[PDB]
């Protein structure tokens, strides 16, 4: 195509998104900058905050979710597990609505979402984070770097990453548009292992890369070397997946009371 | 299906309720 094809494609996709995630950038943003009106997180950065903090927040999952029971930071790994398990909720909500995917053999549908959800949820995670910490329950609490960075041992090594990540990637100053068009192309890749019919996912995929190239001409005219840079964050976050997976698998094996909600089980289970 | 019950409950046509 075409221009208005491709403009009424990133508009449908954007529409979507905003039905499918509840926290925009564009109100996150609003949030960790001051402003809205609208009026100004609580923040997380010792234990007794952390206590004000869940209560606030507990009412949001049945009784034995909140782990009470656990030590601080393997409560803080489970609830960010859980919103990952949402997350990727959202994610096969989103993926439904993009023009060609549900008519997938469904078979590779659940290859696309089993090796996407992770690099869309370290892109996610980059619109809630500034240097200074990390948005938490729908952007209402702020949990600071330096809290997460004092967690014992293995945990307060980890977030680290994370934010050195968002740093750079927020350096883009990518708007939902953009992010909109730029998960959807990330979540039809042709290359994840064991897809049955390539071809299809590559058609669609080619439609979405030409949208994402309209749109950031558009909306970023004075950077025209921001699509390959863009295309650099994808095979970034490859990798960043990969090395977590990797880690996972070798700090589950020391830390017994660390549990994955069978979603993530699954899709963990043959994941590289 | 899989192997992947979860996920492919998710897939299904439908909407969560
Ligand atoms: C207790 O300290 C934490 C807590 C969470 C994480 C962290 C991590 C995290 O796992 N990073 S990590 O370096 O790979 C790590 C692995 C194993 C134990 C601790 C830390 N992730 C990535 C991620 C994406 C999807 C699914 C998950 C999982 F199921 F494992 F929870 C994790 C995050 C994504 C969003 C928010 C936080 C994270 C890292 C350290
Ligand atoms: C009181 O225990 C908490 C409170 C807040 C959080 C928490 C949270 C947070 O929002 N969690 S939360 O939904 O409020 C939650 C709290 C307690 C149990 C379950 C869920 N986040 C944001 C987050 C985590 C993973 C995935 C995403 C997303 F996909 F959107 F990108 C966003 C964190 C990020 C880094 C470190 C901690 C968190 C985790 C545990």
């Amino acid at each position: 195509p075409e221009s208005a094809d491709l403009r009424a494609l990133a508009k449908h996709l954007y529409d979507s998104y905003i039905k499918s995630f509840p926290l925009t950038k564009a109100k996150a943003r609003a949030i960790l900058t001051g402003k809205t009106t609208d009026k100004s997180p609580f923040v997380i950065y010792d234990m007794n905050s952390l206590m004000m903090g869940e209560d606030k927040i507990k009412f949001k999952h049945i009784t034995p979710l909140q782990e009470q029971s656990k030590e601080v930071a393997i409560r803080i790994f489970q609830g960010c597990q859980f919103r990952s398990v949402e997350a990727v909720q959202e994610i096969t909500e989103y993926a439904k609505s993009i023009p060609g995917f549900v008519n997938l053999d469904l078979n590779d549908q659940v290859t696309l979402l089993k090796y996407g959800v992770h690099e869309i949820i370290y892109t996610m995670l980059a619109s809630l984070m500034n240097k200074d910490g990390v948005l938490i329950s729908e952007g209402q609490g702020f949990m600071t770097r330096e809290f997460l960075k004092s967690l014992r041992k293995p945990f307060g090594d980890f977030m680290e990453p994370k934010f050195e990540f968002a740093v750079k990637f927020n350096a883009l100053e990518l708007d939902d548009s953009d992010l909109a068009i730029f998960i959807a192309v990330i979540i039809l890749s042709g290359d994840r292992p064991g897809l049955l019919n390539v071809k299809p996912i590559e058609d669609i995929q080619d439609n979405l890369l030409q949208a994402l190239e309209l749109q950031l001409k558009l909306n970023h005219p004075e950077s025209s070397q921001l699509f390959a840079k863009l295309l650099q964050k994808m095979t970034d976050l490859r990798q960043i997946v990969t090395e977590h997976v990797q880690l996972l698998q070798v700090i589950k094996k020391t830390e017994t009371d660390m549990s994955l909600h069978p979603l993530l089980q699954e899709i963990y289970k043959d994941l590289y | 299906t899989e192997r992947h019950k979860i996920l492919h409950r998710l897939l299904q046509e439908g909407s969560p309720s």
